[PDB]
RNA sequence: AUCCCAGGCUGA
RNA sequence: GCUGUGAUGUUAAGGAGCAUAGGAAAUGCUACACACCUUAAUUGGUAAUGCAUUGAUAAAAAAAAAAAAAAAA
RNA sequence: UUUUAUGAUCCCAGGCUGGUUUAAUAAGUCAAAGUUUAGCCGGGAAG
RNA sequence: GGCGAGAAGGGAAGUGUGUUUCAAAGAA
RNA sequence: ACAGUUACCGUAGCUGUAGAUGAAUGCUAAUUAUAGAGUAUAUCUCCUAUGACACUGCAUAACAUAUAAAUGCUCCUUCCGCCAAAAAAAA
């Protein structure tokens, strides 16, 4: 039990143990491979509309894809989102991980 | 966010306090008749050895003190701090004041292997041949493994 | 590991004095618009880029609950593609298939001493 | 398996000492003896692949 | 030296080694694990980038990234390394575990401390089970008067 | 092919071993003035390097040669016996 | 005033040298270059043997005397070398046994580097030494220079200071130049089968040492 | 260079090109480079005389013929403009 | 040419 | 016995301080890391190095109980 | 006989190279040439 | 006695420096 | 890539505005946040909640990549770092 009546006591409690001024002390910041330098954020009304991540899938193959078991598999649209993958695409991704190689 | 940081730091503080208590309780005592000043004299601190001993209230404090505390000590130089650290570690590891090659051999000579100096039987010969077949004597040094097996 | 070291804490009323704030809501007080783009890249981005390939945080390691040893089944790898494009019609031919090596006139693989090119994997960007 | 398992540490502990060496060195030399072995193992695998 | 690895050996600079170059900025420092020659500048000429090592990271756990196949290849080639790199490779499992500073034989007080710590951990687990039998998030305990206590289990 | 030892030579040592030594006489660039300009205050600006055994002497001053240098190297000289 | 290297001098038994007009081969463009042959003059160092030790000794003829020529044989224990010790011994020290202590070497006591970290720690606390018995002796510059040969073996020191007990515990080499004869603290013991004619017993002291 | 120091060799008032009328406060100043150039004195009032040191920056006074530099106020012997807010 | 060599070999 | 002689020729291609010119071109450290040199040895050592001040010319200074992960819908 | 308007003869001035992010259907390598820890190189002398 | 030691060089050089493409074996 | 340049159209320059510097100058700040309420007076209002609603960039605060021009005078450099396994402390 400890009472932090002021900010000095809170700082004393939260302070890390002393470390030498020759070793790495500050953690290296995270860098996300899609916003390495800017961090866009919204700056224009509406400030809180819903933003959905979309990653294009396009056409990974342009050749006739036979059906896996019974599912068609062959593509039917260009608008498929890779962050919201459909049933048959997930089925293909699972079959690839099970291929014997 | 602040609460999560606070609780994690509280957990770490409790852990560190327990660890410090255990280390201080299980510190290795000095030999009979030695004090902090005696240890400083034996290590030959020289300058302000009595003052350093006065700063360090007990052998447990001296043994478990950190480099930060040693630096905080008034009048202690970098060389003196390094000397103290080295000798404290050597004593805790039992390589000092018995600092002699004969002492090292006497204290830390490995005991003989279980089957060392035993006459060879047919079972031993068969096991040795099986180990040789398994380890392909032609490659490298099979004996490193076969001797331990 | 956190639950293995799990501990029961005793939090009093005076220990939450600074866990609470004056403001009801939180928002970012500064925009993320960089005043000098090249200076920002040189000072705060480039020095931490020890490789030119873009790699995501790894998936967490799964440990058996009872023992704590790694599980035989682990999460799949998480690759990153710029703008979500995960294919190339004409991939460039790469020497890093046998890194730091070449083929001598005799027909054998031999080592090569050469300062690595820091931007080799970002040409083209992947 | 032997080199990277718990047998190497036990072999280091069981290495015999020679007069004039500290306990660490006698384990270091045995430890380096295992190192020369693992280096040879890596070379064989790399060459076969 | 086998004929393959001759280029890795420098007449002017020395034999190959596995070591660490400082990287980052003032304050925020990590290390790039590279294969270079002995007399090359630490942050200068090198032959390959084998990984990275960050002791201070936001997650609080030292991070070690390594190309395992490349580390094996350079060990086979004969690159030398120092105690810290040997220890990191031993922890990573790439090489057998090097002995501690004063040797394995010299550690008995530390084994006793480890055993005592394990026993105390088991005792605290038993106490936590006894607590689980009731699991009261909020309690009142006397000083004069009773104050509230929150039993957070982090 | 390049040379393993370059411009240095393996030569016997006073302790029974061997070591690498630079060539003699020194390979100098005489087309340029000595640097620093005050080098004469401490050195002999016209120092000469002779090759004499008993009564036989050789006049040999290494100098740069036209490219390609190849295995022979950048430096050469004439055969002059006294 | 400043402390600087003493001027170079030539050794006893040699002609003079002309010298050089600047300290070393890089002066002054590389001020931190140190020559391997530089004289060791700082405290805690031993001057090189036959290069900077035993300099030519000159004194005004007013103060010259016969004792002036016994300086090398009268050098103190820490400085006197094996040849200087041997010159004024029976049979030039031959047939006797010699061993060096090394506990009083100048570097172990004086200098800035005297106190430094050691791989084993600081000192807190019978011995098997190396014993040399000369057999062939020839002085090139009496008494400090000689070409000696003899038997090197492993002895057995003991409590008297220490005294040699078994000069031949292990047979070593039967003919070798003395080890560390260039300088150090040497002690000697006459052979067991000593003759009173050669090893003269001390003359009896006067009963009444009148002033 | 961003600006150069100079010595005022002449201080006078010149007539601006028409249709503008009035008097513009100008000085011929010998820069540190040795060149002599015409410099306008911006602001109301000044104390510059001959042999006065002034810091000179790039600034073109379109009225005065050939004037291509101005004087930095408050630096060297050129006091800042008074009654300015 | 004989100052040095903790460098060597030789002499019926 | 009485001057002297015995290798007795020592400081810039560097650093620091102070001035000159110029709009202007530079300051502190007890520095537990890396790297390097050395060694029989995590045996010993450093100031290359690493930290901090100013500079105003760059960032971070929003969001996830039990996790350190999570395009945070 | 050898060079020479594809610049001989013949002055003055300058070592070269790399640096990941990088908005706009301007990119899959920053796109004729702009860098910042670094890479390669840069005589000899105690006569 | 043994190893290491350039205040980490910009003082030379224009068809030069460097760059790009190659090549380099002891135990014969 | 937009605007302006005295009737209109075409040449043609010129003027302001972007970006990369971060080098000099002007004005300006700095030791970074001490402290912790209740009835904050009214109106309105089924997320009923000190909700609408309204001093806390206010915190474990942070503080970064490349550099070191020219002339003169004075002083300084001489015991550089390790190894005695450079035969040492020596069963």
């Amino acid at each position: 039990s400890v009472s932090f009546k002021n900010r000095a006591e809170w700082r004393a409690f939260m302070r890390l143990p002393p470390k030498s001024r020759v070793e790495p002390r500050r953690p290296i910041p995270r860098i996300f491979p899609w916003r390495m330098a800017h961090n866009p954020l919204p700056r224009r009304y509406p400030l809180y509309k819903h933003r959905t991540l979309f990653l294009p899938l396009s056409l990974p193959s342009y050749s006739p894809q036979p059906a896996i078991s019974g599912v068609a598999v062959a593509p039917l649209t260009i608008t498929t989102n890779a962050a919201q993958l459909p049933r048959t695409a997930l089925l293909q991704s699972a079959v690839r991980q099970l291929r014997p190689l | 966010k602040t609460f999560k940081r606070f609780i994690l730091r509280y957990k770490q503080k409790e852990e560190e306090a327990e660890d410090l208590l255990l280390k201080r309780t299980y510190t290795k005592p000095l030999p009979e008749g030695w004090t902090v000043l005696t240890f400083l004299e034996k290590i030959n601190i020289g300058e302000n050895a009595e003052d350093i001993a006065a700063a360090f209230s007990s052998w447990t404090d001296l043994a478990n003190a950190t480099i930060d505390v040693l630096q905080s000590v008034e009048g202690m130089t970098n060389q003196q701090r390094r000397l103290i650290v080295k000798h404290v570690r050597l004593y805790n590891h039992g390589l000092w004041p018995e600092n002699s090659y004969e002492d090292y051999i006497d204290k830390f000579q490995a005991p003989p292997l279980e089957n060392e100096n035993k006459e060879w039987t047919e079972a031993d010969d068969a096991r040795l041949l099986e180990l040789a077949a398994q380890y392909d004597v032609s490659f490298g040094d099979p004996w490193l493994y076969i001797s331990w097996e | 590991w956190s639950q293995k070291q799990r501990r029961l804490l005793d939090v009093t009323d005076g220990m939450l004095m600074f866990c609470r704030k004056h403001t009801r809501l939180s928002f970012k007080k500064h925009h993320g618009v960089i005043r000098r783009q090249k200076t920002h890249y040189f000072s705060n981005v480039r020095p931490f880029l020890w490789r030119s390939s873009r790699v995501l945080e790894p998936p967490p390691l799964l440990l058996y609950r009872h023992s704590g040893k790694p599980a035989d089944w682990q999460l799949p790898a998480r690759p990153f593609y710029r703008q979500g494009v995960s294919g190339l019609l004409f991939p460039p031919r790469l020497r890093r298939g046998f890194p730091s090596m070449r083929v001598n006139s005799k027909g054998q693989f031999v080592g090569v001493n050469k300062m690595p090119y820091i931007a080799e994997k970002a040409q083209p960007r992947l | 398996h032997f080199l990277l398992g718990p047998a190497a540490i036990e072999q280091q502990k069981a290495a015999k000492m020679q007069r004039g060496l500290t306990p660490y060195q006698t384990e270091l030399f045995m430890w380096e003896r295992q190192m020369r072995e693992i280096r040879k193992i890596y070379r064989a695998q790399y060459l076969q692949r | 030296v086998r004929h393959m690895f001759l280029p890795f050996y420098s007449k002017e600079r020395g034999p190959p080694r596995i070591r660490m170059q400082v990287a980052g900025v003032k304050g925020k420092r990590f290390y790039k694990i590279v294969a270079a020659n002995q007399r090359d500048p630490r942050d200068g000429k090198h032959m390959e980038v084998l990984g990275s090592y960050a002791p201070c990271t936001p997650s609080g756990v030292e991070e070690l990234r390594l190309r395992f196949s490349r580390i094996k290849f350079w060990l086979a080639a004969g690159a030398a390394f120092n105690s810290k790199m040997g220890g990191l490779l031993g922890n990573a499992g790439l090489v057998p575990l090097p002995p501690p500073m004063f040797g394995w034989r010299t550690k008995a007080r530390y084994t006793l401390l480890e055993s005592v710590m394990q026993k105390q951990e088991k005792l605290r687990e038993n106490q936590l089970r006894e607590y689980f039998k009731t699991a009261e998030p909020v309690v009142y305990r006397q000083v004069k008067k009773e104050e509230r206590i929150r039993k957070i289990l982090r | 092919a390049p040379s393993v030892h370059g411009d240095f030579c393996v030569v016997r040592r006073a302790d029974g071993g061997f070591h690498l030594v630079p060539p003699y006489p020194p390979r100098i660039n005489r087309t340029v003035e000595p640097y620093p300009p005050s080098a004469g205050n401490f050195y002999e600006l016209n120092r000469q390097f002779k090759l004499q055994w008993k009564n036989v002497e050789y006049q040999f001053v290494p100098k740069l040669l036209p490219r390609p240098w190849g295995r022979a190297g950048p430096w050469g000289g004439d055969l002059v016996r006294i | 005033e400043k402390e600087v290297p003493p001027p170079l001098k030539s050794g006893i038994g040699e002609p003079k040298k002309t010298g050089y007009k600047f300290p070393h081969v890089f002066f002054p463009y590389k001020s931190r270059y140190r020559s391997p042959h530089r004289q060791r003059w700082w405290p805690g160092s031993a001057p090189r043997f036959l290069l900077h030790s035993h300099p030519k000794r000159w004194a005004p003829r007013r103060d010259l005397s016969f004792a002036f020529f016994a300086f090398h044989g009268l050098k103190p224990f820490a400085e006197k070398n094996l040849y200087e010790l041997m010159h004024s011994l029976p049979l030039r020290g031959a047939s006797s046994f010699f061993w060096r202590e090394a506990d009083s070497d100048p570097w172990k006591h004086l200098g800035r580097k005297a106190n430094r970290l050691q791989a084993r720690g600081v000192r807190t606390q019978g011995r098997k030494q190396l014993v040399f018995s000369p057999r062939e002796i020839y002085y090139k510059r009496r008494p400090f220079h000689a070409l000696v040969f003899g038997r090197l073996s492993v002895g057995q020191l003991g409590a008297s200071s220490r005294v040699l007990k078994h000069p031949e515990i292990i047979r070593g080499l039967s003919r070798v130049a003395p080890p560390q004869a260039s300088l150090g603290g040497w002690k000697w013991r006459p052979p067991k089968d000593a003759s009173r004619w050669i090893f003269r017993p001390k003359f009896p002291l006067p009963f009444r040492p009148e002033l | 260079a961003p600006q150069k120091k100079g010595i005022c060799v002449k201080v006078r008032v010149q007539t601006p090109r028409k249709p503008n009328s009035g008097l513009r406060k100008v000085a011929r100043v010998r820069l540190s480079t040795g060149r002599t150039v015409l410099v306008y004195i911006p602001g109301i009032g000044h104390n510059l005389n001959v042999h006065s040191v002034v810091l000179v920056r790039g600034g073109r006074c379109k009225d005065v013929p050939g004037c291509n530099y101005k004087a930095v106020r408050g630096v060297a012997d050129l006091l800042p403009v008074k009654n300015r807010e």
